[PDB]
RNA sequence: GUUUGACCUCAAAUCAGGUAGGAAAGCUCAAAUUUGAAAUCUGGUACCUUCGGUGCCCGAGUUGUAAUUUGGAGAGGGCAACUUUGGGUUUGUAAAGUGCCUUCGAAGAGUCGCUAAGUGGGUGGUCCAUCUAAAGCUAAUAGUCGAUCCUAAGAGAUGGGGAAGCUCCGUUUCAAAGGCCUGAUUUUAUGCAGGCCACCAUCGAAAGGGAAUCCUUCCGGAACCUGGAUAUGGAUUCUUCACACUGAAUGUGGAGAAAAUCCACAGGAAGGAAUAGUUUUCAUGCCAGGUCGUA
RNA sequence: UGAACGCACAUUGCGCCCCUUGGUAUUCCAGGGGGCAUGCCUGUUUGAGCGUCAUUU
């Protein structure tokens, strides 16, 4: 018959899509996003970026129309917060001020962050390719985001930022640069490993 | 006129079944009950069965058209719709780990009143006096009752304030004609404005609550009778140039904490 | 700024990167519709520099059109009148190009609203609003 | 001020429709039910055998009549929930019908 | 965690509001971080002094909306006991201008010419001269007879594709193409769970199929057809579907004869009793029948 | 009636949704009023996809 019809089209293309990543044998720059951070690494790294969240636009207000109310009768540090935006974190990178910057690994344009892992390392950053965009998102009240950056740290936490960039220097850095530069997608199916590894 | 077709106008019209007046409401099964439980729709019986079902003999309820008709445009549809949608963005609030906005979510939100709802089921007050009976009963359940995981401990305070204050107006007015002592109960048939209204109030003993029942059901009908009884009640006190709602005396409420 | 990077990563169009990428993406554009809706700018920057704004009011359409003289006037041209006939209540800002084969052309069209009070309310692009 | 005005106020209008179906009340408790009846109320061996058997929705009486010599010896009725579930229940799932008795 | 939830892409609504069809003068973006604070904007709602304003709320947006900058450069700082100020009343340590000092200082690619460069590049001149592309704005007489209903050969929308286009092809095609049923209300407490079925709109006959009127529409008498709500009698025989005489899903047969339309058969779901049990293909009783043509 | 907009149209034919009124009237009949085209944009609400993820104090 024509069983087809079982799957829309768009379901069809998009699970096709998903087949044809890992078939075909894809560049080393577009590769090296498929090696990510660890349960582990990922966790505690999501752990001290979960304390400089940026006030959302409630809070904000809130916060300025106390000061507005307490000016209207009758000396501060600075500010602590994750820093967003492509634009934003790629300046901060070629100016040596990131200490730490997390790269996602869905962009669709995937082009928008190719050069990133690269300019991270040439400019002496350290970086972590995160697995998930939508996950940077939520630490900067956004629904995505494509990258996420650690520029200032409050006292208490600057030993806890040193450790997990030694942690992902350890995990993330010195274990994948050498199969970094390496094309991947050669995974063979079944029906071919069996033809062609085998005879 | 053609023909005419058959099973399409007469007994077959004006009776609508179960399934159909779910999908015209385009609403869950759950919310259809909980509106026919509000508003006091109850299915019918129409004189051809077998005409009404286009002609099948295989069992369904009929509904009396017109009922869903009216009930199309009830605005409490319309408030079940906005907390489902509140009920979502609240889920993501929690999901995307901001709780500040999930404070602020839930202080900015209002629920229902089925104000509308009582006027029109009981347009004068001697119809409300009328089915206080039930609503009493029911109250009086839940106000000996246990709380658990379904019903909370203030839904059970609710309800027994409201059966102290319906108890002191009682004992203040004098009211009381019959009283029935029961293996189930304590019968109490008082005098509200000329009319008999006769209550069941169990005995206060620890209660064995059954895996069995549906609370899911009782809670929509105590909720509906709670409200029911508030509106009786201020009448009832306003009437006889009483104060409400009563003032609790706190000291007195310690020691034994009933209707004195 | 990433949009240097992105321009001059753009200017190399069989390199591995961008040749690997058109491969795939022409094949999924070939499953769609000939003239169908964007969800974003394939070329951010290029979108930019041809005065495209992240704002409501803007939208993007793809559209493929055959190549070749015979028949069993330029491409461009065609594709952005295709596109504007399709979206009658828009004015065709500008296009740029995406992809080709032996077959197509591909283009990504720029629209605006000029309806939308977004596009009304600022001067520097209410100019397109004149009839 | 929730539920803190009159709602009915004076009006006596009326609810009499051709298909307003009432729900008849509840019948009245009975002497069996009293929690000392007479001593003829209580039921034989073979008739508790005869009530135990019978399905819930077939018996004629929903409960054993028992005799207490006094009020403190009562116990709380066990079935109390059940029965306004199913009262609940009957109020908008059973079907309605008028009829001249 | 066999759970729960974030996004991404694709959908739908007679969803809220809109839109299309036809007939003499200079300037503005992109390109270098606001990061000590998306500072920006549509919409809903309530008021007001209503071509708009304010408060509140849902959203768009960091894959970038505001302020600043456009080689004529420009930017960040410093010094003048430098100069200036909006809106129908102004005010904020707010927005600018001139001179000097100091630290910096981007520039449009399937584009120029198969496919680039950055003291680059374009065009001219017998090494020199002159401009700065690949972005944008800018004034000067009928219930009964026919149609109406149905489909026939065929024509022809939707999905999709071609063509500069007026439009053409293709008729079920790699289309999310729609109806019905069940349920105590759905087990971390009232935010729908499960199941069944396949296949395409519509047009096309006053000679085809088709419910009913005669002595064909008015008058008198007499009679049928279809649809509906209902009542009475009888049957359903000890109390529960007969020797009128219940019958769901599902699957077939006859009439029509391509379809509309009518009937029946297998099947066994479900229902039926003590002051009116269930059914009413048995009989009687009530009401109604629009539009167009009619010489 | 016409770009002409519920569907058709060489017929002055055939429907659906909401409100309301009148005749024996909860069921039937009729009258009155208001709606139901397509492409596209912004937003609202309701969804689909083992597409990418996270998920032990």
């Amino acid at each position: 018959l024509s069983r087809y019809v079982k799957w829309p089209e768009y379901v069809r293309v998009q699970r096709q899509k998903k087949i044809l990543s890992i078939r075909l044998k894809v560049p080393p720059t577009i590769a090296q996003f498929q090696y990510t951070l660890d349960r582990n690494t990922a966790a505690e790294t999501f752990k001290l970026f979960n304390k400089y969240r940026p006030e959302t636009a409630a809070e904000k207000k809130e916060r300025l129309t106390k000061e507005a109310a307490a000016v209207a009768e009758g000396a501060s540090p600075k500010p602590y917060a994750v820093k967003y935006g492509l634009n934003h974190v790629v300046a901060l990178i070629e100016n040596k001020k990131a200490k730490l910057v997390l790269i996602a690994n869905d962009v669709d344009p995937i082009e928008l962050v190719v050069f990133l892992p690269a300019l991270c390392k040439k400019m002496g950053v350290p970086y972590a390719i995160v697995k998930g965009k939508a996950r940077l998102g939520t630490l900067v009240n956004q629904k995505t985001s494509a990258v996420a950056a650690l520029t200032e740290v409050r006292a208490e936490d600057e030993a806890a930022l040193a450790k997990l960039v030694s942690t992902i220097d350890a995990n993330f850095a010195d274990k994948y640069d050498e199969v970094k530069k390496h094309w991947g997608g050669g995974i063979l199916g079944n029906k071919a490993q069996a033809k062609m590894d085998k005879r | 006129m053609r023909i005419k077709k058959k099973n399409t106008r007469g007994n077959a019209r004006n009776f609508i079944t179960r399934s159909q007046a779910v999908r015209k409401l385009q609403v869950s099964l759950a919310d259809f009950r909980r509106l026919c439980i509000f508003k006091g729709i109850y299915p019918r019986e129409p004189r051809n069965k077998k005409k009404a079902n286009k002609g099948s003999t295989a069992p369904t309820t009929f509904y009396y058209a017109k009922d869903i008709q009216y009930l199309m445009h009830e605005p409490v549809l319309a408030k079940f719709r906005e907390h489902k949608t509140f009920a979502r963005k609240l889920t993501r609030a929690l999901g995307r780990g901001e709780v500040s906005s999930a404070k602020r979510l839930e202080e900015n939100r209002d629920s229902y009143t089925l104000d509308h709802i009582i006027k029109e089921r009981y347009p004068s007050f001697p119809d409300a006096i009328r089915d206080i009976d039930d609503a009493l009963n029911m109250l009086f359940l839940f106000s000996n009752l246990p709380s658990t995981n379904q019903v909370s401990s203030k839904i059970i305070n609710d309800a027994q304030k409201i059966c102290n204050q319906w108890l002191a107006y009682v004992a203040k007015e004098r009211l009381v004609r019959k009283v029935f002592v029961s293996i189930k109960g304590v019968y109490y048939q008082a005098n509200i404005k000329g009319e008999e209204v006769r209550w069941l109030v169990p005995f206060k003993f620890p209660e064995n609550i059954p895996s069995d029942v549906d609370f899911r059901i009782m809670l929509t009908f105590l909720e509906f009778y709670s409200t029911l009884l508030h509106f009786v009640l201020y009448k009832l006190y306003t009437d006889s140039g009483l104060i409400y709602p009563p003032k609790l005396d706190l000291k007195k409420d310690k020691i034994i904490s009933g209707l004195s | 700024g990433a949009y240097k990077y992105l321009e001059e990563l753009q200017r190399k169009k069989q390199s591995d990167v961008l040749r690997f990428l058109q491969r795939v993406r022409v094949w999924e554009y070939r499953q769609k519709n000939v003239i169908h809706r964007a969800a974003r700018p394939t070329r951010p920057d290029k979108a930019r520099r041809l005065g495209y704004k992240a704002k409501q009011g803007f939208v993007i359409y793809r559209v493929r059109v055959r190549r070749g003289n015979r028949k069993r006037r330029s491409l461009r041209a065609t594709a952005e009148e295709r596109v504007g006939r399709r979206a009658a209540n828009l004015r065709v800002l500008n296009s740029y190009w995406v992809n080709q084969d032996s077959t197509y052309k591909y283009f990504e069209v720029i629209l605006v609203d000029p309806q939308h009070k977004a596009i009304r309310r600022d001067a520097r692009y209410n100019w397109i609003c004149d009839p | 001020e929730n539920y803190q005005y009159d709602l009915w106020g004076d009006s006596t209008e009326t609810n009499d429709h051709v298909m307003h179906l009432r729900a008849p009340k509840l019948p009245p408790p009975t002497n069996e039910e009293s929690y000392n009846p007479p001593e003829e109320y209580l039921l034989s061996p073979e008739e508790k055998e005869a009530w135990e058997n019978t399905e819930y929705s077939e018996r004629e009486r929903n409960f054993i009549p028992q005799k207490y010599s006094a009020l403190r010896k009562v116990p709380g009725y066990g079935e109390s929930i059940r029965e306004r579930f199913e009262r609940s229940l009957d109020l908008y799932l059973a079907p309605r019908v008028r009829k001249n008795k």
